[PDB]
RNA sequence: CUUUAAUGUUUGAUGUUCUAACGUUGACCCGUAAUCCGGGUUGCGGACAGUGUCUGGUGGGUAGUUUGACUGGGGCGGUC
RNA sequence: GUUUAUUAAAAACACAGCACUGUGCAAACACGAAAGUGGACGUAUACGGUGUGACGCCUGCCCGGUGCCGGAAGGUUAAU
RNA sequence: AGGACCGAACCGACUAAUGUUGAAAAAUUAGCGGAUGACUUGUGGCUGGGGGUGAAAGGCCAAUCAAACCGGGAGAUAGCU
């Protein structure tokens, strides 16, 4: 309803992805930050 | 850019400052203009943007000395 | 033509609509029309810049041409169907020259007639030249800034201009304001008026009339915070101060636009 | 700066002349029209010893246009020529009654005129007839040409 | 020498016209079985519009800040 | 009809309707270091703003101040 | 024909009552309004912070909107506790 979370798998990918995000500049920062943490997690970049 | 490439004058940051001396700024910036020159080489219009006091400068080396010298830092396409 | 819907039922109380006998429909042909309509207000990089912009019928561009550049054999003049893209109503008029040309109806019609445009043209109505084979006191719709332009200027319902000079160089008309500028004696325009005139004779009837129109409400400033727009002051109300744009200019007088290139051809303004 | 010209056009040049100039005539004038080379101390000798061939076998063919630059600021034809008055006889082709266009104009909105009188424009010897249109019910026909200095 | 005339003349006004600058948000061609764009060709406007620098005027439009203190609570009044 | 998401849903807002005002397309205007974009591929019966609010009957008096607009002729006066 | 009536669905919240160390960070329960259009609804896309968006309340913008979130400047500074 109103919650603020609930599940819409495409964006996840194409707004928040490898590769949705690797164009900007600043949306490698970070990946840069996020690699050298040891992060290797992912937030859906797949 | 906004350059002359000419003399490579450039927009600076400076300022006429307040008459109490505070911070302020509006930028002092070149006199670039499109002004129609032409390679007689290639024979055609060849266009450039270029200052006004850059335009002093071109005529005492010579026109085509400054444009002699261009084209080793060309613009052209 | 225009009828009043009698009070029947709130919003219906009291409506001004119009029906015309030309509407006949069938839809033109393919190749002219297009897409869509609808706007929005917004940039092409996003974020309304217009405000009072969405809502309206789906609508279809209908694809128009003006300009009128044959001057082969005659033509007819079609089907007649309100065009929703423009403030008049259309004709499709098909040379048989092998043209198919857009008109917006000018009155007096036979829905067969014979569009010719020339320098001389079929001098009736509805016909394009150019400006300069008319007389002054010419009513003259489609007036343009450069020929090979085209048509730009009374376009609407109605509007059309009065040829007040065109002796040596240069046109001058008087636009529907007092407004005296002169153009070029080069320039094409049609003959006669343009057609429809029920567009201001169309004054709808309710609120949600208007909605569909393409708009959406005009909120009045004052009725509205200081920050966004002053003379507000809301709980108990508050008034005073020198009207203002949301810009902040004076609305009321405050003549505006100067270019000292496009002003140099106007001739008298406005009173 | 200083200049050799190449030209007499206005009420400076004499066909090569080694005066001085401004920059109203040097951007704005004399170049960029071909109308004249810079004079400095190298050029000064170079072009002078060549001045004394090229403009003498050259220039007594091209009279027609050093004249009429006068006569178009001035104002009294419309047709313009660079040759026509050189051997007796007019050529070129320009002039608004024939190439379909308007030109020598600078405040006159027109950019077409029809041809009216079938005479020739710089194509027979003398004075031809020019219409030029300012609409197709009003109209200002003159009798032009161009001839050399 | 003036008053004033004319010659050698200088220059600002206006006035006119022009392109040779410079713009084109007119037409056409070609790159191009790209309405973008450029150049070319033509027309138009035209030393103008306009922009750089400097400058006066305006400018809660916008910004940074301030707008004291005493006091039988403070206000308020008086006071310094 | 819309509304203070989730205590205030109305006498609030909005509204057809009225009036003023700006603006001739390169439109006023608005957005964006700019290019350019929206307005509009519309174009004065249009597009934008301001105030009032079906409908009915009506909308008096006052232009000084202030703003805005017109007249600026002349005088004052800056940069230089 | 109708921003038409009544009235399910559905969309929504004006009253009241119950709940308030709740089944619930706004419900349950019983009414109620709208309910063919200024309608409402799915999907995706497009708008961003002093900005958007707003039939306009200084409302709304991820249980935050008359003062967003995240990280840093930073040990800001606290005649105060």
């Amino acid at each position: 309803m109103k919650r603020t979370f609930q599940p819409s798998v495409l964006k996840r990918n194409r707004s928040h992805g490898f590769r949705a995000r690797m164009a900007t500049k600043n949306g490698r920062q970070v990946l840069a930050r996020r690699r050298a943490k040891g992060r290797a997690r992912l937030t859906v970049s797949k | 850019s906004r350059v002359c490439q000419v003399t490579g004058k450039r927009p600076v940051t400076g300022n006429n400052r307040s008459h109490a001396l505070n911070a302020t700024k509006r930028r002092f910036l070149p006199n670039l203009h499109s002004h129609r020159f032409w390679v007689e080489s290639e024979k055609r219009f060849v266009t450039l943007r270029v200052s006004a006091k850059g335009m002093r400068v071109i005529d005492k080396k010579g026109i085509d000395t400054v444009l002699a010298e261009l084209r080793a830092r060309g613009e052209k396409y | 033509a225009v009828v009043k819907c009698k009070p029947t039922s709130p919003g219906r109380r009291h409506v001004v609509k119009v029906v015309n006998p030309e509407l006949h429909k069938g839809k033109p042909f393919a190749p002219l029309l297009e897409k869509n309509s609808k706007s929005g207000g917004r940039n092409n990089n996003g974020r309304i810049t217009t405000r009072h912009i969405g809502g309206g019928h789906k609508q279809a561009y209908r694809i128009v041409d003006f300009k009128r550049n044959k001057d082969g054999i005659p033509a007819v003049v079609e089907r007649l169907e309100y065009d929703p893209n423009r403030s008049a109503n259309i004709a499709l008029v098909l040379y048989k020259d092998g043209e198919r040309r857009y008109i917006l109806a000018p009155k007096g019609l036979k829905a067969g007639d014979q569009i010719q445009s020339g320098v001389d043209a079929a001098i009736k109505p509805g016909n394009t030249l150019p400006m300069r084979n008319i007389p002054v006191g010419s009513t003259v719709h489609n007036v343009e800034m450069k020929p090979g332009k085209g048509g730009q200027l009374a376009r609407s319902a109605g509007t059309y201009v009065q040829i007040v000079a065109r002796d040596g160089a240069y046109v001058t008309l008087r636009l529907r304001s007092g407004e005296m500028r002169k153009v070029e004696a080069d320039c094409r325009a049609t003959l006669g008026e343009v057609g429809n005139a029920e567009h201001m004779l169309r004054v709808l009837g309710k609120a949600g009339a208007a909605r569909w129109r393409g708009v959406r409400p005009t909120v009045r400033g004052t009725a509205m915070n200081p920050v966004d727009h002053p003379h507000g002051g809301g709980e108990g109300r508050n008034f005073g101060k020198h009207p203002v744009t949301p810009w902040g200019v004076q609305t009321k007088g405050k003549k505006t636009r100067s270019n000292k290139r496009t002003d140099k051809f106007i001739v008298r303004r406005r009173s | 700066m200083q200049v050799i010209l190449l030209d007499k056009v206005a009420n400076l040049g004499s066909l090569g002349d080694q005066v001085n100039v401004k920059a109203g005539y040097a951007r704005n004038f004399l170049v960029p029209q071909g109308k004249a080379v810079p004079a400095t101390k190298k050029n000064i000798e170079f072009f002078e010893a060549r001045r004394a061939e090229l403009e003498a076998k050259l220039a007594e063919v091209l009279a027609a246009a050093n004249a009429r630059a006068e006569k178009i600021n001035a104002l009294e034809t419309v047709t313009i020529a660079s040759k026509a008055g050189d051997e007796g006889k007019l050529f070129g082709s320009i002039g608004t009654r024939d190439i379909a266009d308007a030109v020598t104009a600078a405040g006159v909105e027109v950019a077409k005129s029809e041809v009216r009188l079938p005479n020739g424009v710089l194509r027979t010897t003398g004075e031809h007839e020019v219409s030029f249109q300012v609409h197709s019910e009003v109209f200002a026909k003159v009798i032009v040409n161009v001839v050399a200095e």
